[PDB]
RNA sequence: UCGAAGGUGGGAUCGGCGAUUGGGACGAAGUCGUAACAAGGUAGCCGUACCGGAAGGUGCGGCUGGAUC
RNA sequence: CUGGGCAGUAACUGACGCUGAGGAGCGAAAGCGUGGGGAGCGAACAGGAUUAGAUACCCUGGUAGUCCACGCCGUAAACG
RNA sequence: AGAAGCACCGGCCAACUACGUGCCAGCAGCCGCGGUAAUACGUAGGGUGCGAGCGUUGUCCGGAAUUACUGGGCGUAAAGAGCUCGUAGGUGGUUUGUCGCGUUGUUCGUGAAAUCUCACGGCUUAACUGUGAGCGUGCGGGCGAUACGGGCAGACUAGAGU
RNA sequence: CAGCUUGUUGGUGGGGUGACGGCCUACCAAGGCGACGACGGGUAGCCGGCCUGAGAGGGUGUCCGGCCACACUGGGACUGA
């Protein structure tokens, strides 16, 4: 558009969006647990969702997914959140990393099992 | 690391002999597996795919390892195909199997390996040495009178010797004329492919 | 023995009193290997009908494609519907570097060193279209000079004069 | 208003070479009486000529078409703007076409191609690519 | 401002991005001896020592003066 | 004389909290209408005014992205 | 009383041209201020009918406003 | 003889069957999969990609010609100010002469070393390392060119005004 | 963030310094910067380089090497090339 346009007003590309907040530069962060519950997905894709509202050590409060079946988080257990956003929740972009200070490894995994943390055999 | 595994399983996938004459290849031309003689799907990438895995096994050449040799193909002047192949050739133990002391490619890789070569007067046990022009290939003087040895001595007849190295007499030394252009090459892959898999 | 490549199927459809009537088309490309091309729509009931239509229309369609010895003679760039294909020769070591729906033209056509990009839409019965719309702006260095009235030798550069000669000696 | 005399040029050779008109008409001065002899030298056009208009002097251009109707000139293009101007070194001479083209570069020893610029060492500014 | 005169420079210079030649001024402070400089005249300088705290010009001549 | 920290004073600027309150988004298979899409049952939208549970209704001017002969 | 446009003559000046960030002026209708005027039409309003309801359509009435003077508003599907 | 694991196997994207499960348990980057025959969930077999590593997350560039100078748009998709007048700014018709600021040629000074590309050499190869040459897009000083842009001093009537 | 500046912009006579200089001081003149972004607010050590990219660009300043700034916070001189 007018070369002389573009030495008055020059071109500026668009501002990116921060795509994952409350971890502020860290690829993981832990935090403190409270309100071990379980949440409802959207209108297709009924199911019963296991979740956690971890209030991280950035002083925020976030909402993470367990993932894998079975799980012993009550109150104050100290989990470590990863990045990562569950789809059919509508507000969770965190995930529990399984195989951490205070979340078990999911049992008699014998596929894949790096994730979800599992030794191998004993 | 190296393979260390089966060797027509990975000649029946990419559904050429890799090796030299195989009894257990063309008895099943086809893929291994349970889902062996099912029709596959040839996709672009495929064929992409599986014309660089010919010419991993041909060598046993790792993939951080084949990929730096790209790097440097890519780089020089001619062209990108005849020169990965040249620079995969000149390997010390791609030498010894085209002198025709070695019956495969996996003792060829061994006899480098343990230590039974010099080349300079230099004891060698690499087998990614790449030799230059008019390097002497030497067996060690201890390493005569050995079974591995003596075997490729009435045997240097059935397999051609390439035109750009040359083997002679009592002294099992082999010497090294030129870096090898395209046409004493040995063909069961064809070469664009390898360098349109890394352009995606 | 010509090369042919189905690029794509889609099951179109068309909706009527009772309920849907559906269709197959396959975009089918034929070329000689050497220096011809020919683009075929072709569509019916059934799939491998439909790509029976596809190569007889293409073997119909035939265009000359100017070479010099595995690569083009300059770049151009076509326009389709709203497709746009930029054509760029290469060195001869390099191979075909184009997207899915322009190789299927480059590698029949005998083009062993191009380096293609999509610029417009990214469907892929316009990105054959626009592909052989820029084959169609490529001219021969032996037919710009009938059109200048000069030699070969001031109207091509020093380059693929001598790049010419490499291939049939 | 006018500006760009030499775009001007360019525009109506192409809007008669797209048309198949035998010849144009325009108004004369000397930038553009010395584009013209490039483009015959080249053989884009055939021979021009001088007339005498009402005020000032007229630049008629014959055109040249082959057994067929098939176009001489396969396009034109003004690459120095008036809002934007290209000039370029003896070592990055413009290269139009692959070399089957020809830029009317603008040298301080008159208007040379790019062949004639290289081998005579000089730069200068790139009037048009005409191709 | 009493033996010291303004003189408003201007540069011509390639755009590092867009490549169109940009015109820009400027505005420096030059000595007199003798206070004989209206508003106009075409002047020629030469830099010296620092002369003040934003002075390091000096008037050489004029041509083609105030009209 | 100048002078860091300290003391008093009225302003500037950026954030947290706040009884109560304005709207926005999304939730389920809630309640009351039927405004728009067909001439959507009174042709629709635009600016402005006043009015009405809610959509919206009517005035004045305008558009065809509506008609009519 | 006054602005612009077009054609012809080619008498005259001799590039005085084009566009124009900010800015300034003009700018349908509704509306707003002070004072006039008010036939007809007609938001709000009221009654009647229609209807499950009818704060609407249709009907009889009918205030602001529509009109004039001097200011403000500065918005329209201000559109090709 | 003392020495192999890890992810993945619906499409993208190389690689599929059986059993358990029955909108549950759970998967997932996207759109989607699971409601009694699931190549998408859990396991086993098989397979593919790598391999002393393999995967996940965080971050940046690419793909994105989705800030477009190279390289885009604006009747109806997002986008022409309601319309004109005018300030700074950007831009300028034909022609003669001149200065040589832009532009361009050439040469000396500078652009440290390392890194980077090329070519050889030395560590058993390689990473790494040494040497030689390019690179360092520039900037300053001297000497050439005047076609084009511009500055200065004139001329002309086609644009503009009277 | 649209008006900032009074030793502020300039001159003369002194003082000061290794040295030019409102650097400091007394008087005199009334200037200096700004829509080409002054004054203000947010952030940041800078570069050779590093990563990506076909290039142009985009992100970055970590090892190594050059330069700058600071040494519990804020100020101040002394000794000496
Ligand atoms: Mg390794
Ligand atoms: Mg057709
Ligand atoms: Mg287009
Ligand atoms: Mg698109
Ligand atoms: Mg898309
Ligand atoms: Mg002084
Ligand atoms: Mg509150
Ligand atoms: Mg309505
Ligand atoms: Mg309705
Ligand atoms: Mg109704
Ligand atoms: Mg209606
Ligand atoms: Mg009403
Ligand atoms: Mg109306
Ligand atoms: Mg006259
Ligand atoms: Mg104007
Ligand atoms: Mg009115
Ligand atoms: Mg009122
Ligand atoms: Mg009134
Ligand atoms: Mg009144
Ligand atoms: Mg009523
Ligand atoms: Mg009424
Ligand atoms: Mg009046
Ligand atoms: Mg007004
Ligand atoms: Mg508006
Ligand atoms: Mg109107
Ligand atoms: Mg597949
Ligand atoms: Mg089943
Ligand atoms: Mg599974
Ligand atoms: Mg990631
Ligand atoms: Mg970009
Ligand atoms: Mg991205
Ligand atoms: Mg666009
Ligand atoms: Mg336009
Ligand atoms: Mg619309
Ligand atoms: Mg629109
Ligand atoms: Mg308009
Ligand atoms: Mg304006
Ligand atoms: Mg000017
Ligand atoms: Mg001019
Ligand atoms: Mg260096
Ligand atoms: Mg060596
Ligand atoms: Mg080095
Ligand atoms: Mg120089
Ligand atoms: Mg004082
Ligand atoms: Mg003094
Ligand atoms: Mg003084
Ligand atoms: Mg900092
Ligand atoms: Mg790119
Ligand atoms: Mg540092
Ligand atoms: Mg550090
Ligand atoms: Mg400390
Ligand atoms: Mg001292």
């Amino acid at each position: 558009p007018t070369i002389q346009q573009l030495v008055r007003k020059g071109r500026r590309d668009k501002i990116s969006k921060v795509k994952t907040a409350a971890l502020k530069g860290s690829p993981q962060r832990r935090g403190v647990c409270t309100r071990v519950y379980t949440t409802t997905p959207k209108k297709p894709n009924s199911a019963l969702r296991k979740v956690a509202r971890v209030k991280l050590t950035s002083q925020v409060e976030v909402t993470a997914y367990i993932p894998g079946e079975g799980h012993n988080l009550q109150e104050h257990s100290m989990v470590l959140v990863r990045g990562g956003r569950v789809k059919d929740l509508p507000g969770v972009r965190y995930k529990i990393i399984r195989g951490s200070l205070d979340t078990q490894g999911v049992k008699n995994r014998k596929q894949a099992r790096s994730r979800y943390g599992a030794k191998k055999e004993k | 690391a190296r393979y260390t595994g089966p060797v027509t399983r990975k000649s029946r996938r990419l559904r050429t002999d890799l090796v030299g004459g195989d009894q257990a290849f063309e008895k099943r031309p086809y893929p291994p597996g349970q889902h062996g003689r099912a029709r596959i799907k040839e996709s672009e990438y495929l064929l992409q795919l599986q014309e660089k895995q010919k010419a991993r096994f041909t060598y046993g050449v790792m993939e951080k390892q084949f990929r730096r040799y790209y790097e440097e193909a890519v780089r020089q002047p001619g062209k990108t195909g005849e020169e990965l192949l040249k620079i995969l050739e000149s390997r010390l133990d791609n030498v010894i199997y085209r002198a025709g002391l070695a019956r495969t490619r996996r003792m060829a890789r061994q006899l480098v390996s343990h230590g039974h070569f010099n080349v300079n007067g230099v004891h060698v046990n690499v087998p990614s040495y790449r030799v230059s022009q008019y390097d002497i290939v030497d067996v060690r003087d201890k390493s005569l009178n050995t079974v591995p040895f003596q075997i490729a001595r009435e045997t240097a007849g059935e397999r051609p010797i390439p035109s750009w190295l040359q083997v002679v007499g009592e002294r099992q030394r082999v010497l090294i004329h030129q870096l090898p252009e395209r046409a004493q090459i040995d063909v069961p892959l064809t070469e664009q492919l390898i360098v349109e898999y890394y352009s995606k | 023995n010509y090369l042919e490549r189905v690029v794509a199927i889609n099951r179109v459809s068309k909706v009527v009193k009772g309920g849907r009537r559906f269709s197959f088309t396959a975009l089918v490309i034929v070329g000689d290997g050497n220096g011809m091309v020919g683009v075929g729509y072709g569509k019916a009931k059934e799939v491998p009908a439909a790509i029976a239509k596809g190569v007889e229309e293409a073997r119909k369609s035939f265009f000359r494609v100017p070479l010099i010895g595995g690569t083009i003679t300059h770049p151009v760039q076509g326009e389709a519907a709203a497709g746009v294909v930029l054509l760029r020769p290469a060195s001869p070591g390099t191979g075909v570097i184009a997207g899915g729906a322009a190789r299927a033209v480059l590698e029949c056509a005998g083009v062993h060193d191009i380096l293609a990009k999509s610029l417009g839409s990214d469907n892929a019965i316009n990105v054959v279209h626009a592909t052989v719309a820029a084959l169609k702006l490529l001219q021969r260095p032996e037919e710009v000079a009938a059109r200048r009235g000069l030699p070969i030798e001031d109207v091509a550069p020093a380059g693929m004069l001598k790049a010419r000669r490499k291939s049939e000696a | 208003t006018m500006t760009d005399p030499i775009a001007d040029f360019l525009t109506r050779l192409r809007n008669a070479n797209s048309a198949y008109h035998d010849e144009v008409s325009l108004p004369h001065s000397k930038l553009k009486a010395n584009i013209a002899q490039i483009l015959k030298n080249e053989g884009y056009i055939s021979d021009f000529r001088t007339e005498d208009a009402r005020v000032g002097k007229s630049l008629v251009i014959q055109l040249k078409y082959g057994p067929s109707r098939e176009r001489s000139i396969a396009g034109l293009r003004r690459v120095s703007k008036p809002g934007l101007r290209v000039y370029a070194k003896s070592t990055n001479l413009p290269r139009v076409l692959g070399g089957l083209g020809v830029a009317i570069i603008s040298t301080s020893s008159g208007l040379l191609t790019d062949r004639q610029a290289a081998r005579q060492g000089v730069g200068g500014e790139v009037l048009a690519y005409v191709w | 401002m009493q033996k010291t005169i303004v003189v408003e420079l201007e540069d011509r210079m390639r755009h590092p991005l867009y490549g169109k030649i940009i015109r820009t001024t400027k505005k420096v402070k030059a000595h007199d001896e003798d206070s004989v400089a209206g508003i106009g005249d075409r002047v020629s300088l030469m830099e010296t020592r620092p002369l003040s705290a934003t002075k390091r010009w000096r008037l050489v001549e004029i041509l083609e003066k105030a009209k």
